[PDB]
């Protein structure tokens, strides 16, 4: 399973450029395509949402008319198309799958991104602390806080954690509030109650250490919340 | 000479087994449930009607978690649902559509199908492509397959229209032991709820207990006039319930080795495709030819309720872990959902 | 709904489309029933005409023919004779060379077989084409064997059209309710390339009474 | 206004029933029963024919309360003209059933596997759009509508609406007899005699139930009377709603047992 | 075919001896599982709308 893009490059301002990914190992038809960005030193931001048969597409506030989103899947294609494009655009793009039925789990495999230089009513989720200093063996948590109650009538709650490691790319750890995924370690556990949430690791290895992200998905435009480091 | 011999030996224990069921005997349910009172009236409602199928269902079975089910058709489709929602979450096609059972894993991570091609083949739901893809084909009998149970993710039992049952082992591929008793097509199948013994019926009018383990047959229960075609364990393990084509159901007991109590009635002329039980064991569900199920009280032979609103014949039924819901499948292409 | 749960019903929409396209395809293909005794000849038929069950695909004037031939399972038939209760013909072999031969002889085992399956319940109007295969050795047999060894009561000439129309009219006289569905017959030999056309002649008028039957006047 | 008394009830009486029949033909094919490829054409023939008893009902209602309550109010001319539409729409379903059924015996092959999958709605919607066409030119030219009317091109759109009915006629019988004869000649395994009957009695029927009133109406006023107009008219309604009214019997209801 | 009849003779004779129980004390058992297990049987008792998930 493996997804590669390119395009990226500088450009100055005013152009317009194109970037794509292709995906080889799954069944790429049956999955929907996120487009997330990250600045230079600052935190995650979504992009835009194309889904499984082409039928429904989102786009956020900061590029709506000036983006455009398209999928090929006979050659197994994504493409992102930018116009106009000011200082602020400047980041790492990800490309990112997604598939919903019931028990699945969304947001499970992301690329490696592409560099773009350019010369020159929402949910708030707020991670109030930074950099704390662990040493190995010991227990850690961390806390997260939204400004709207993320438990739907139907018994769900929506708040994802991720991993992201100096280097790479982020990793999904806890999908949907108390789920853990495929190929982690039983040493995290995740617990929380309406609007507030609350992660734990047990003891701890010198390999995760990095930074930690919380998103929400109960309505669009699917914002993130800046993320706790942890220091060795 | 010496087989008219054995043959004398052989028919002089029959009538020892006979007189020793005979004398262990000595009251009826009948005369022992005399003095509770009845369940009223049942009125069951329909609740959800699945869509999909094109042609008659032959097979259904309920996940663990009572939300998930798995359905099977003569179209060479096999569907996965989500009752709740009534929205369809896979759905599979199959290499031969002559298919004529399904299964689903207590785990919920495997499905099992198996027909006319004399095959039981295996279908892994968790892959990290998207798609659902076969694991094994498990290929050793020479008759259809009727019936097939999963008793963990590696072990299988299956029964045959050529006299035999068998265990398998998924990851091999092979058969560690084969239970052969019969005289007929074995029909219907049944795990005990400790997964240590189970029921076959036969078209021979009989039933067996087998021991999985050590491999052989352990009791015997003959009172059937034609074929048995669907069997099931008390919630207890210490009875069960069978149906046959002569218009009856009968309930036998495995402590006292006979006979406890029959079920039938004048207007009732056609055969019995499936039996389910309530899940405290009050209520027996039967499935029957002439378009609809009938509710019977298990400990006093009374009809307590009638569950009609199939156009063709009923050819499943099912009840959830939880005692919520009951669903039955139908040959016009039909799934409901009572409760 | 939650953002997921819409995400589900469209996935469960793109299901229901392709199940309709698959059916919708299935519906326009014409199936046919095999059955005959081991030595009445079948592999020839199959050969001229392109464990478990065998199935064979061939395609004929803008038809498309799928054949299912159930010669391998040996169990009790009552109890998956019922599968095909919707087909659009059954096409019954029989070798008209063995009346001398015996397994009881095998030309009364043909007769208890063919009228087991034409007076069933579930193949009450649906058509049979009846094969009589391997005339030249029966031609040749004819003359040296006579033939009152199968029919004892035949008191008549002994020579091929003679004989030929005695068995056909046999065969064909065990239809109970000769009203209520049609029976075509054809003598065959190993060398003879008509039989497609025979098969294709007799499902024409099965398909112009189905599609009357669409347009409701039956 | 004194020999029409019993015409009146009759209509009445024979167009209150076929409503119930064509509400339950719309509800039971709505939901309750599925759809192939022909049952199109009865639901637009339905869903015409019950706008044309309606229509039929109120006029008959609003002569009543007229008469036996005499002050009373008039019944807008604009109506008229959304009658005229249900009944040319009405002929022309019938002409369709025909051919459909005759091409199934005359190309088997082409009907079960080449056949398209939305012809019926094309040809449906087609033959609603020009039936709205013409009735309101008709209307339009003709006074029935709000503006001022003409002599000549009154009579132009009466004789060609005279003259499109008269097509629909010789394509009914033409079907029809290519249909028998293809059975006549050659055919194995149909049950002959009640086809035939099934075929004369829809030819009948059109002819001596479903033109009497058009023809009346479009041509015979124009071509010739003081008895013409009253001793002609409740006759014709009669037949017409007669055929309206039956048509359900024939198309849902003799077919299914 | 002797080795079938001898076949059947042994099977016979391993189910011939077992130790069997009274109809009486089977029923009492039946009985007073089913008397145990009432109230947690929705089919039998219907449970109130609020708490019903096919609603
Ligand atoms: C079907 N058409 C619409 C009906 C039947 C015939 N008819 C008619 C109309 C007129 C007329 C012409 C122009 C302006 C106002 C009235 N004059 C006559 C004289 C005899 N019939 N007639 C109306």
């Amino acid at each position: 399973v493996q997804l590669v893009e390119s395009g990226g490059g500088l450009v100055q301002p005013g152009g317009s450029r194109k970037l794509s990914c292709s995906a080889s190992g799954f069944a790429f038809s049956s999955f929907g395509m996120h487009w997330v960005r990250q600045a230079p030193e600052k935190g995650l931001e979504w992009v835009a949402y194309i889904s499984s048969g082409s039928g429904t597409i989102y786009y956020a506030d900061t590029v709506k008319g000036r983006f455009t989103i398209s999928r090929d899947d006979p050659k197994n294609t994504l493409f992102l198309q930018m116009t106009s494009l000011r200082s602020e655009d400047t980041a790492m793009y990800y490309c990112v799958r997604s598939i919903y039925y019931y028990g699945s789990s969304p947001f499970d495999f992301w690329g490696q991104g592409t560099t773009l230089t350019v010369s020159s009513s929402d949910i708030v989720m707020t991670q109030a602390t930074s950099s704390v200093p662990v040493t190995p063996g010991e227990s850690v948590s961390i806390s997260c806080r939204s400004s709207k109650s993320l438990l739907h009538s139907n018994g769900n709650t929506y708040l994802y954690w991720f991993l992201q490691r100096p280097g790479q790319s982020p990793q999904l750890l806890i999908y949907r509030m108390s789920n853990l995924a495929s190929g982690v370690p039983d040493r995290f556990s995740g617990s929380g109650s309406g609007t507030a949430f609350t992660l734990t690791i047990s003891r701890l290895e010198a390999e995760d250490v990095g930074v930690y992200y919380c998103m929400q998905h109960l309505e669009y435009p699917l914002t993130f919340g800046a993320g706790t480091k942890l220091e060795l | 000479s010496e087989l008219d011999q054995l043959r004398q030996e052989a028919e002089q224990l029959k009538n020892q087994i006979r007189d020793a069921r005979k004398a262990c005997a000595d009251a009826t349910l009948s005369q022992i449930t005399n003095n509770i009172d009845p369940v009223g009236r049942i009125q069951m409602r329909t609740r959800r009607t699945l869509r999909g199928h094109l042609a008659k269902i032959y097979a259904m079975h309920w996940g663990t978690d009572s939300r998930l089910l798995v359905s099977a058709s003569q179209d060479g489709k096999l569907i996965i649902w989500d009752s709740y929602t009534t929205n369809k979450v896979h759905a599979i096609p199959l290499r031969s559509s002559w298919v004529m059972t399904c299964a689903y894993a207590p785990s919920g991570n495997y499905v099992a199908c198996g027909g006319l091609d004399n095959i039981c083949s295996i279908y892994n739901l968790k892959t990290r492509e998207g798609n659902v893809r076969v694991s094994r084909e498990l290929a050793g009998h020479t008759g259809y397959l009727s019936c097939c149970r999963f008793l963990d993710d590696n072990q299988i039992v299956t029964s045959s229209g050529d006299t035999t049952c068998a265990l398998w082992d998924i990851e091999t591929g092979q058969q560690t032991t084969t239970f052969t008793g019969h005289t007929g097509d074995v029909m219907s199948l049944s795990l005990a709820p400790d997964t240590r013994l189970f029921v076959s019926g036969a078209c021979d009018a009989s039933a067996k207990l087998w021991d999985v383990r050590e491999g052989m047959c352990r009791q015997t229960f003959t009172g059937h006039e034609s074929d048995i075609n669907a069997i099931c364990f008390f919630p207890n393990g210490n009875a069960f319930a069978t149906g046959s084509d002569d218009a009856t159901c009968r309930l036998f007991d495995l402590r006292a080795d006979q006979e406890l109590m029959t079920y039938s009635h004048d207007n009732i002329i056609c055969g019995i495709t499936s039996v389910s039980f309530s899940k405290s064991g009050r209520l027996l569900l039967a499935g029957y030819d002439d378009f609809n199920c009938n509710v019977w009280d298990a400990l006093k032979a009374d009809r307590a309720g009638v569950l009609a609103g199939h156009d063709n014949r009923v050819s499943c039924l099912g009840v959830t872990d939880d005692g919520m819901a009951v669903a039955t499948g139908s040959w016009d292409s039909f799934l409901k959902i009572w409760n | 709904l939650s953002a997921e749960d819409k995400a589900a019903v469209e996935r469960s929409k793109m299901i229901d489309r392709n199940l309709r396209e698959d059916g919708e395809k299935a519906a326009r293909e014409v199936k046919l029933l095999l059955l005959g005794a081991g030595e009445s000849g079948k592999n020839t038929i199959v050969k001229q005409m392109k464990t478990g069950i065998v199935e064979t695909h061939f395609t004929f004037k803008d038809l498309h023919f799928k054949m299912f031939d159930v010669g391998a399972q040996r169990s009790e038939r009552k109890k998956w004779i019922h599968c095909f209760e919707g087909v659009t013909a059954i096409i019954f072999c029989v070798a008209l060379s063995d009346y001398d031969l015996v397994l009881m002889n095998r030309m009364h085992a043909s007769m208890k077989l063919f009228d087991s399956i034409c007076n069933n319940k579930w193949f009450t109007d649906t058509s049979i084409i009846l094969f009589l295969n391997k005339k030249d050795l029966f031609e040749e047999k004819i003359k040296k064997s006579p033939l009152t060894i199968c029919y004892p009561e035949y008191a008549g000439s002994n020579t091929y059209e003679e004989a030929a129309a005695y068995i056909q009219c046999q065969f064909e006289d065990l239809n109970k309710r000769k009203d209520t569905k049609e029976i075509y017959t054809h003598f065959t030999c190993s060398t003879d390339t008509k039989n497609v056309q025979f098969v294709f002649d007799a499902v024409t008028d099965v398909i112009i009474k189905n599609n009357l039957k669409d347009c409701g006047l039956f | 206004g004194k020999e029409t008394l019993i015409p009146v009830f009759l209509i009445l009486f024979i167009a209150l029933v076929g409503l119930v029949g064509n509400g339950f033909v719309l509800w039971l094919l709505g939901f309750r029963m599925r759809r192939n490829a022909f049952s199109v054409y009865v639901l637009s023939l339905a869903g015409a024919d019950f706008l044309f008893l309606c229509f039929q009902i109120i006029n008959c209602l609003v002569y009543l309360s007229n008469f036996f309550c005499s002050i009373s109010i008039n019944f807008p001319s604009f109506f008229t003209t959304v009658m005229t539409c249900a009944y040319l729409a009405g002929l022309s379903m019938l002409s369709t059933v025909s051919t459909e059924r005759c091409l199934s015996v005359l190309w088997p092959i082409w009907y079960r596997c080449r056949r398209p999958r939305h012809l019926s709605a094309v040809v449906c919607v087609l033959l609603w759009a020009l039936s709205l066409l013409l009735s309101i030119l008709e209307g339009k030219f003709c006074g029935f509508l709000f503006s001022d009317g003409d002599s000549g091109w009154c009579q132009t759109f009466d004789f060609i609406t005279a003259a499109w009915l008269i097509f629909l006629f010789m394509v009914l019988c033409g079907s029809s007899l290519a249909l028998l004869v293809r059975i006549l000649c050659g055919s194995r395994g149909l049950p002959l005699t009640r086809l035939y009957l099934t075929i004369l009695l829809t030819v009948l029927v059109f002819l001596l139930c479903g033109l009497p009133f058009g023809i009346q109406w479009f041509l015979i006023l124009w071509i010739w009377s003081d008895v013409l107009f009253c001793h002609i008219h409740p006759v014709s309604v009669v037949l017409s709603s007669l055929n309206s009214s039956a048509n359900p019997i024939i198309y849902f209801f003799v077919g299914s047992f | 075919s002797i080795a079938q009849a001898r076949k059947l003779v042994e099977q016979l004779k391993m189910e011939a001896n077992i130790d069997r129980i009274k109809v009486s004390k089977a029923a009492a058992d039946l009985m007073a599982y089913c008397e145990a297990h009432a109230k947690e049987d929705p089919l039998l008792t219907p449970v109130p709308a609020s708490e019903n998930p096919f609603r």
